[PDB]
């Protein structure tokens, strides 16, 4: 000790240069170890360590930082809470409250140095003991949940590392501070309360994970049809600026049949962060009555806020979204945008002084993005249970104009199936969603066509099929079209782009603020495309009967505009769509008469 | 005051021998000859401090000059009496006029604003253009950038929308806070001459930086502005227009002070932080719930060779919320302003249209009229490559248009103020050229009402 | 006595330092002794004075640099072989992942192996039938070889290399393939597709596995396919085997060699990778083929997909260099429904001449295949050309080679990853093409093979 007295061991800044901080007198604490930097005491990681001097990462502004300021480890990896109060919550890069946030501090910025709880420690929550006194049980294992919204159970499991006997459980009123089960285990006794803590840097531990193989109901024509995810699966969104990729990401928030979203604002616009708070306590199912924010985790670290949170982010969410799959629940993940999490790395690397890899970002890029995205699927958890649950991953990517063979988006397309690739041309067309069609593609199609013909009990698989090989038609007409004139194309060709021009039009043309076209059944969309197809079919064999081209068109100007329209049909109304069919027959039929 | 510099190397320092040092703080060399430079800390290791002098190192004699570190980072003085006065880079007076009194000093970095206390952009600023205030509304609180290229009129347009921009039905708490960055002395006196004409400068704060200014004062200029600009806003609770050009200048400063520091290059030779570090700016524009007042920013910048995938229009569209695009097709045509309203958009324009904000024809004849001269473009485009005789009657009407809404419409001239009512009016002149039967994205009730 | 230290000096990334060391060699295998006790196996890069540098397989997260200890184990990383390793599956360093027994180890074998005498290798040249056509008759397999399989992300690399293996065999014997599998840095879905083929099959029963996945330590990566060499050049010449070895991704296996290099600050050499690139490559694809006297052999398909589809990269480009040829899948074929989507023109076999014709597949063999060569490359570059110029802007011949072209595409080359074609039903479906064109064209093929096949 010193001065007659001993305590903790108090690191010494020796060194600040941006986010990257050195500290000597750090031999107690671990790699990944969280500490407190500076007299501000701003929360940073231990990232290296050279005999007793610590590299950190700071996860807040070190303006203002200098030498021989103290450090104090906290002897604990970056870490979140786990419990009660984390649904409908607005969190920061490393799990801080932000409307706590404010009302602490009373300001409407962003102080430093701040430590709160990401939860509410002093919330009474109803805890319904589900579990009976004497069993055995082991990480995973449920002993009781809490109704933390009307439609959501929060689900109360034994820790990672426990093991044993429960000795004492019984319902009642608690803070998440508050012991509610007593576990005899072989090291002794053991209390649990309703919260845990886990590192986020480390994939919360399953049985196994699982094919996923089930199609994510996103109502998004383009995406269900043409290019679907599924419940487990992992999606990318590379695309230029202003091709609308918060309008995707959105709609899949909140028209998804997922249990809970986990939303990352990753590096971006604050506005947008602002939206969501703003509109996701406004959308209100129709069945259940609650809201999308009723079943959503925010994280925000904006563009300007600090460059290492954001990194942070990613992983503050992912564990989350790890925690709620474990209780057997349905999760999407949403970063937007890992290129900014990418950046982030990039920058601690320079200060690092590292070797460069591709286009300066850091060599061990690829193997952190690999890592993320295995961290998402559909899994047996842990538990006596077996039970089911799954992380689907969706995360935008923003490569320099817009170009997709720089490091981020290439890595990425190494390890997720599906690739939405968003197009300029197509926005600055008011074509949305962007996506390119051409360009686009899901691995997970074939498995879903499979699923999709069981399911409806009809030819969808090939139906898709069909739809996309004359789009990929189209793109090779279009190149003659441009060489040599539209009039120049036979009455078989003509047609073709006219079946394209339909399905591009009337069925991947799809307006998000339109309150009936925003979403699309399976079953309303099956019906769509039938239609559509139906009409190039009929006026197929119509040309083959001796019809013109010509002809065809002028007689059919009223379905054609009825198949343009069968978008807004409601959903209680598909009979009106399905009909569209035989008038289709019959015009053509009579056209050629 | 430490007499412990102990090397030099370019514009860097190193001063040893100091204690409460931090990082990004000011320092002041006081030279052996007097002469007074200011630095800024870069890098603080133990008892040694790394600085960067902004008007460099030359002349600079190590043992005979001392460094006093001020305690504070780079800050602005804040007064309301900054109404009406020209200042340079850092904020030093540029007019001859009197002492100015800072009611406080402010960190030109300024603060964050928490998300979760953050208010979405909302309400009209009528900019007297109509391709900008119909088309392309400009709302409180929104960044809505100008992307131009050399030998086009940005600096036209910035002067017109500066002393055009206004407010309706709320008078005296508007305010426009002018940046100059890196241009040079003539084009200043431009900007200065046009302001002080038309009376422009007295309700505007200018702060104007040249070319040959040292060049980490042109990128602590754009920073104090805004600093300049969220003291009136959020303090005195007024809502602020913030124009800034050329972002390129600014964007090629930070590219030299980054080689200086010999870091390591990013796309096309910019720093790996470039968007970070225009986000840093460009994110200070905004409302705060529960406050009245508000920033908008238009900064402005010259895509090089017309290259909108260059890292400078690129990242910075990343960042805004649309782009305003001058061409050279439209420039070359007499256009005034050269405004393309094809490529160029406004994210948050909904925001401050319709009824009882501008009128309630607003959107439905904005869809309208873009969708018409997509059409009446295509059609002149397809008249080119085949031939008049490859147009239908209808392709006809859709490229005379065309023409009339680029002849008509977006040509105003730089002098020529237009009343939103006025642009509206004039938008329905246009499409009452259009057969009533092609009007298909406006419903009847809007029609009957208004059609001419 | 076991070798100790409890001095680690420094811990950096997947790099660590110790001091004070005595007795420590170049390539030693170590294990670091945790502060709660967890094991983690490493490498020792460099050896000076009294120090070490060691690289961590697992990584060094959570580790306290004063409570944890260094084992220095006194013999490099090896591998415990036994012909019990069939039908096991194991991860990435070679311990059992299958919950099923530990094997009780024959003998040890340092993974880097041996180079083979030059005068004691067999010279490849038995035709293994893939029943592939672009491969069986174009670019040759045969036993003993190295052909790797380049590709990208998206395409159905996985697919090809299943069917293969699926389908591979010699002639004029009943001989089979043990087949060894190394999953580097490869997702689950695709490991799963490998390991639910191996089932259905069956071949799962002739089969040793190492498998790394993505969410595995990356720097242990380095060692996987030392590994799964080891135990293949171990069941081929100590235990009579033919052995087909099957390694993806290696792209995967070069991003971690750039890891380590970077981390070491070693002076990079192109796009950062390390300047031992291609020897480093080499020591695993040279670790094929025959030796004279013994029964059994070592084919390997190492699989890789090129970064940006870039052929030059060099990853693909030092490959290429090392490999006795390259199968070639672009997404062009891919997008036009062609399966497998390769394309001959780039790909290559540099063991086919000795492997194929008279007594060995048949004699029009070497004829055929480069007339065929011949008349796509000239029919593909006519397509291209009537695309963009019109049908009427070829010749009268170069319009027929342009119908070749897609015929050879979409009936040759495409088959189906469940085609299982004859060698003999190869090159009379190649006669069929030929037959498309003047008899006049035919320059690369002799009149007396004319007069015997052609129709
Ligand atoms: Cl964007």
């Amino acid at each position: 000790g010193s001065s007659g007295s001993s305590g903790m061991q108090i690191g010494k800044i020796i060194k600040v240069s941006g986010p990257l901080v050195m500290a000597e007198n750090m031999s107690e604490a671990s790699i990944q170890d969280m500490c407190l930097v500076g007299d501000l005491g701003v929360i940073g990681e231990i990232i290296e360590m050279r005999q007793d001097v610590a590299s950190i990462q700071v996860y807040e502004e070190t303006s203002g930082i200098g030498p021989g300021e103290p450090v104090r480890s906290t002897g604990e990896a970056l870490s979140v809470e786990l419990g009660p109060g984390i649904i409908s919550q607005m969190f920061d890069g490393i799990q801080r409250p932000l409307d706590t946030f404010m009302e602490v501090t009373q300001s409407n910025f962003l102080g430093r140095g701040v430590q709160l709880p990401a939860l509410d420690h002093e919330k009474q929550w109803w805890f319904e003991a589900t579990i009976e006194e004497g069993t055995e049980v082991s990480a995973g294992d449920i002993i009781g949940y809490v109704d933390e919204t009307k439609i959501i159970q929060h689900k109360i499991m034994v820790p990672n590392g426990i093991k044993g006997t429960v000795q004492k459980i019984e319902s009642g009123s608690f803070t998440i501070d508050d012991p509610i089960c007593v576990i005899e285990t072989e090291q002794g006794l053991k209390e649990l309360t309703m919260m845990q803590k886990w590192p986020v840097r480390r994939g919360r531990p399953i049985k196994q994970k699982l094919n996923p193989d089930v199609p994510m109901i996103t109502g998004q024509r383009v995406i269900d049809t043409f290019f679907p995810v599924t419940k487990g699966g992992a999606a990318a969104v590379p695309g230029p600026f202003g091709a609308g990729k918060t309008v995707v990401q959105h709609q899949i928030a909140k028209w998804s049949d997922v249990d809970l979203v986990v939303y990352v604002g990753c590096g971006e616009r604050g506005n947008e962060m602002t939206d969501v708070v703003n509109e996701f306590p406004e959308l209100i199912d129709p069945n259940t009555g609650e809201s999308l924010m009723e079943r959503t985790v925010l994280i925000a670290n904006t563009s300007n806020m600090p460059v290492a949170a954001r990194e942070a982010s990613i992983y503050t969410g992912i564990t989350i979204a790890e925690y709620f799959r474990d209780m057997g629940y349905d999760v999407a993940i949403m970063a937007d945008s890992t290129s900014r999490w990418a950046e982030a790395l990039r920058e601690m690397s320079g200060r690092l002084e590292e070797m460069p890899g591709d286009e300066g970002y850091p060599a061990y890029l690829g193997s952190r993005l690999a890592e993320y995205y295995e961290r998402s699927g559909r899994v047996i958890a842990l538990g006596s249970d077996q039970r089911e649950g799954s992380i689907t991953a969706i995360s935008a990517v923003s490569p320099s104009g817009g170009d997709i063979s720089e490091p981020v988006t290439q890595n990425t397309l190494r390890v997720v199936k599906v690739f939405w690739g968003l197009d300029s041309s197509l926005a600055q067309k008011r074509h949305f969603p962007s996506i390119n069609w051409i360009q686009s593609y899901s691995l997970y199609s074939t498995e879903v066509g499979r699923y999709m013909d069981q399911i409806l009990q009809q030819d969808w698989s090939d139906m898709v099929t069909e739809g996309m090989r004359i789009l990929q038609e189209e793109e090779q007409l279009n190149e003659i079209v441009r060489l040599v004139g539209i009039d120049s194309l036979s009455d078989n060709d003509r047609l073709t782009l006219e079946v394209a021009k339909s399905i591009r039009e009337d069925y991947l043309q799809q307006n998000a603020f339109d309150d009936v076209d925003t979403f699309t059944s399976r079953e309303k969309q099956f019906n769509m495309l039938k239609v559509i197809l139906t009409f190039g079919k009929e006026a197929r064999k119509a040309l083959s009967l001796g019809a013109y081209f010509n002809e065809i068109m002028e007689g059919t100007v009223a379905v054609r505009e009825r198949i343009s329209r069968s978008k807004y049909i409601p959903e209680e109304e598909l009979a009106k769509i399905s009909s569209i069919n035989e008038e289709i027959k019959e015009t053509i039929q009579l056209i050629v008469s | 005051e430490y007499r412990t510099i102990k090397e030099v190397v370019g514009p860097l320092m190193a001063v040893e021998k100091v204690s409460g040092v931090k990082y990004e703080e000011l320092i002041e060399v006081r030279m052996q000859n007097g002469e007074i430079r200011r630095g800024q800390v870069l890098e603080v290791q133990e008892d040694k401090a790394m600085v960067q002098i902004f008007e460099g190192t030359s002349g600079i004699n190590l043992k005979n000059s001392s460094v006093r570190f001020l305690g504070h980072p780079l800050q602005l003085g804040v007064s309301e009496d900054m109404i009406g006065r020209v200042f340079d880079g850092l904020g030093r007076p540029k007019d001859n006029g009197p002492e100015i009194l800072p009611e406080k000093y402010l960190d030109i970095n300024g603060e964050v604003i928490n998300p979760i206390a953050r208010d979405y952009p909302d309400e009209f600023i009528q900019t007297g253009i109509s391709a900008i205030d119909h088309l392309n509304t400009l709302v409180r609180g929104q960044k809505l950038p100008v992307f131009s290229g050399s030998g086009l009129p940005h600096k036209e347009l910035a002067a017109q929308i500066a002393r055009q921009a206004t407010v309706l039905d709320s008078s005296d708490d508007f305010a426009v806070v002018f940046a100059a960055i890196g241009i040079t002395f003539e084009e200043a006196e431009f900007f200065m001459e046009d302001f002080r004409q038309t009376g422009a400068i007295d309700r505007s704060v200018m702060f104007m930086n040249l070319a040959n200014d040292p060049a980490i004062e042109r990128i602590a200029t754009p920073r104090m502005a805004l600093t300049a600009a969220e003291y009136l806003a959020y303090e005195k609770g007024m809502h602020v227009l913030v124009i800034m050009t050329d972002m390129t200048n600014y964007a090629e400063a930070l590219r030299e002070i980054s080689a200086a520091r010999r870091e390591v290059p990013g796309r096309r030779g910019y720093p790996g932080y470039l968007y970070t570090n225009l986000a840093t700016l460009f994110e200070r524009a905004g409302r705060i719930r529960g406050l009245k007042g508000s920033v908008t920013q238009i900064p402005i910048l010259t895509m090089p060779e017309d290259d909108k995938t260059h890292p400078i229009p690129d990242l910075t569209g990343y960042i805004t919320e649309g782009q305003i695009i001058l061409t050279r097709e439209l420039y070359k045509s007499g256009i005034q302003p050269p405004i393309d309203v094809l490529p160029s958009l406004s994210r948050l324009k909904d925001k401050g249209t319709g009824a009882g904000k501008t009128r309630e024809d607003h959107a439905a004849t904005m869809n309208q009229l873009f969708a018409a001269y997509a059409q009446g473009k295509q059609a002149k485009e397809l008249a080119v490559v085949l031939g008049e005789s490859a147009l239908s009657d209808i392709d006809k009407i859709y490229a005379k248009f065309a023409e009339r809404f680029e002849n008509e419409y977006v040509n105003q001239g730089f002098y020529t103020n237009r009343t939103i009512t006025e642009t509206l009016d004039l938008g329905w002149e246009l499409l009452a050229m259009l057969p009533r039967t092609e009007l298909k994205r406006i419903k009847d009730d809007l029609l009957d009402k208004y059609l001419p």
